[PDB]
RNA sequence: GUCCUAAGGUAGCGAAAUUCCUUGUCGGGUAAGUUCCGACCUGCACGAAAAGCGUAACGACCGGAGCGCUGUCUCGGCGAG
RNA sequence: CCGCAGUGAACAGGCUCUGGCGACUGUUUACCAAAAACACAGCUCUCUGCGAACUCGUAAGAGGAGGUAUAGGGAGCGACG
RNA sequence: GCGAGCUAGCCCUGGCCAGGGUGAAGCUGGGGUGAGACCCAGUGGAGGCCCGAACCGGUGGGGGAUGCAAACCCCUCGGAU
RNA sequence: UUCUAG
RNA sequence: CCGAGGGUAGGGCCCGUGACUGGGGCGAAGUCGUAACAAGGUAGCUGUACCGGAAGGUGCGGCUGGAUCACCUCCUUU
RNA sequence: GUGGGAGAGGGUGGUGGAAUUCCCGGAGUAGCGGUGAAAUGCGCAGAUACCGGGAGGAACGCCGAUGGCGAAGGCAGCCACCUGGUCCACCCGUGACGCUGAGGCGCGAAAGCGUGGGGAGCAAACCGGAUUAGAUACCCGGGUAGUCCACGCCCUAAACGAUGCGCGCUAGGUCUCUGGGUCUCCUGGGGGCCGAAGCUAACGCGUUAAGCGCGCCGCCUGGGGAGUACGGCCGCAAGGC
RNA sequence: AGCUAGUUGGUGGGGUAAUGGCCCACCAAGGCGACGACGGGUAGCCGGUCUGAGAGGAUGGCCGGCCACAGGGGCACUGA
């Protein structure tokens, strides 16, 4: 599972500025390894059908705020796509 | 390759190291050579899994580490294995990459019980040994032979039937 | 409604190479067709395991038809070795 | 540009429409018959725990099989649906 | 008693299938999704696979019938890793 | 258990 | 060279159309039965599966558009 | 974000009794078992009942509840492993990042199919016994596919609350669960019941609206033939859209 | 539910009153479609006309405009 103080690493990691508890940084990188550790999990247990349902809501939550950033700033979209590596 | 080789331990303290997947054409058996201490191998049996990366062995002791192998009554109860010691000492006593092996299902006495892989039931005796871990075997069954005849390939006996025949020729025939 | 039997033919098929009454009766194919092919089906005696209905591809297998084409034939008549 | 012709001569599928059986490459009755006959890949019952069970053998013995119930023998059909 | 230099097999050990055609697993790359399924394109080269010599055969017709011959000649045909 | 239509 | 028209072949969209046959609707009324509304007599309906002259039945799932107290456990409260 | 909290949400492994039917031993008789009454059936080769032992699936009593989770179907003996949803408090962080959704894409009862185990019990089909006029059904005695699991395929249904989703406005009384608080009660979610306004053709919905208003959706528009025929997509097929 | 070889564009050029793939050469390949393309069914389009409280239904013969056809199917001449 996800750990507390890996959590932390990973917002301290993401954050532009020192505070940055929730912003489009932090929820994409919260999201995406979520979804790396839940489809990791997916591959064995081949049939968990619940929470395969609750990743893609999940996955689609991912993506809208993925959305945000491009259509205001595409600029620091292009820094948060390539830094994580997604969409191919 | 037209050749047959090991079945059947009974020299341990022996550092069992599996050798190697060496999957083999001859037995319906699939098995990997064991690199003993010495350096004295064996191309040993097929009971699935233990990896390439040998790690194994037996011993009048014990170490029911998967696959691996002792006497009878070195052996748990609940237990599937293969290796099937018969009489004491007669090496293996079935189960050729007969996968679904025997499961001491109860033991007594100088007679350990055995789960009849086959499809029956009875006992063994005493020191009498037999190897757990699995078979080997994928199945080892299916597979097409499709717009041809697998069987004539066979190597293995077109010795073709008949039993409509035009006589009255062969035995019970 | 019954008399006997161990029950007493079911699903698919049907004049099939199991149907002699028969070139059976209707349909199509034709200038006429006792072969076909479809359909009925009173199945002289199909039938599920020596399978039963069907089944792409496959066959020097068997039978049915059309074009294409030629002495196979309408008698051939000439010729070469 | 030329002849009736331009794979020029020579070696080189007639095609189609349909039905029945057996799926299919096969194999076989040497000197008539290559087939809807066996063979099959594939199914189902099934005898057998080993020193097997069945086959040769006067007793040894071989075969089986250095196989070991995803196996070895007995079989009626013979894809697949 | 006699025989697999007949023929049916089986064990051991070599040799042999001119050319050509069809293009499955794979691996390379690209393709909308999370990874993928999976698509396509390239490469690729299997199959008792196709077209065909030698070679294996011997249906379908032709000759031959005190033959060339106690099974052969002619046209034809199937198989062709 | 069953006993038409107006 | 392009082309009106004519030809042989190949497919596509459709109307007619046929031995025969599946069902569907009428029609005075016919036979055989009770399925259904009162527990319609086994409460009924349903996805489906098998079977049965025919309505239907039995099984797995379920929905009540199922209801009485002809009986049990109690419940919920001053 | 953080910090708590609940739960039969899920899926992987694992163990736990209770009993069920078969198997070996003990004991011990003559009847059992069965209905509306019987009969078929079992049993003097000693059954039913009791004792003890075994093996095996399959569920999972009491707690358990008108209660709980969940997107829908649907989900309950304990265990741990991965994991989803969802709820109070701090008001910290981003900064309108949104609400609906043709098609798709995934799920998804139980029946069924495909192959590969397994089959204690239940149980269409089929088999007897009864039954009546008739018994292809109710009732009783057997018993197979399935029901069981892995894996792949179907996706249908009174799939129900017969009633899309979101936010926001309009009295209340009351039962219960969950999270917080100055915890005789106030607070946010969630569940049952009564009941003002209001809607209604009718019942009845009624801050869990069938009230009042805003988005975006799907579906209506006479009864049978029909949810069928035909064309199309899909499945191994039964069918299915 | 796919549609396309003069098909989409370009260079040059024929022809025409002159634009234009309009016809041709050579070149690169795009152009289209659910904001319903290709196909099928049917058709003269409007001013106006009938009806309708109306919005909206129908309809468009004679009068008028633009258009089409001259039995069916084409082509060129003379020529503003």
């Amino acid at each position: 599972p996800i750990t507390k103080e890996e959590k932390q690493k990973v917002i301290q990691e993401f954050a532009r500025f020192p505070g940055d508890t929730g912003s489009t940084e932090v929820q994409v990188a919260l999201l995406t390894l979520r979804i790396n550790r839940l489809s990791e999990h997916l591959k064995v247990h081949k049939k968990d059908h619940h929470s395969h349902r609750g990743l893609l809501m999940m996955v689609g939550q991912r993506r809208r705020l993925l959305r945000y950033l491009q259509r205001e700033d595409p600029e620091r979209y292009r820094a948060l796509i390539e830094k994580l590596g997604i969409r191919g | 390759q037209y050749r047959i080789i090991d079945f059947k331990r009974d020299k341990d303290g022996i550092p069992g190291r599996v050798a190697t997947i060496e999957y083999d054409p001859n037995r319906s058996a699939n098995i990997a050579l064991i690199n003993y201490a010495d350096g004295e191998k064996r191309y040993i049996i097929a009971p699935k899994n233990l990896k390439v990366g040998m790690e194994i062995m037996s011993g009048p002791d014990a170490d029911i580490k998967i696959g691996n192998a002792l006497p009878l009554e070195n052996i748990p109860v609940g237990t599937l294995v293969h290796n099937i010691e018969l009489k004491p000492g007669r090496g293996g006593q079935l189960v050729r990459a007969a996968g679904t092996s025997a499961q001491v299902l109860g033991k007594e006495g100088k007679y350990v019980i055995v789960r009849l892989a086959s499809g029956e039931v009875r006992m063994i005796l005493g020191k009498c040994r037999a190897t757990v871990g699995e078979v080997g075997n994928g199945g080892r069954t299916d597979k097409p032979f499709v717009k041809a005849g697998n069987k004539h390939h066979k190597m293995k006996a077109p010795n073709v039937r008949g039993v409509a025949m035009n006589a009255v020729d062969h035995p019970f025939g």
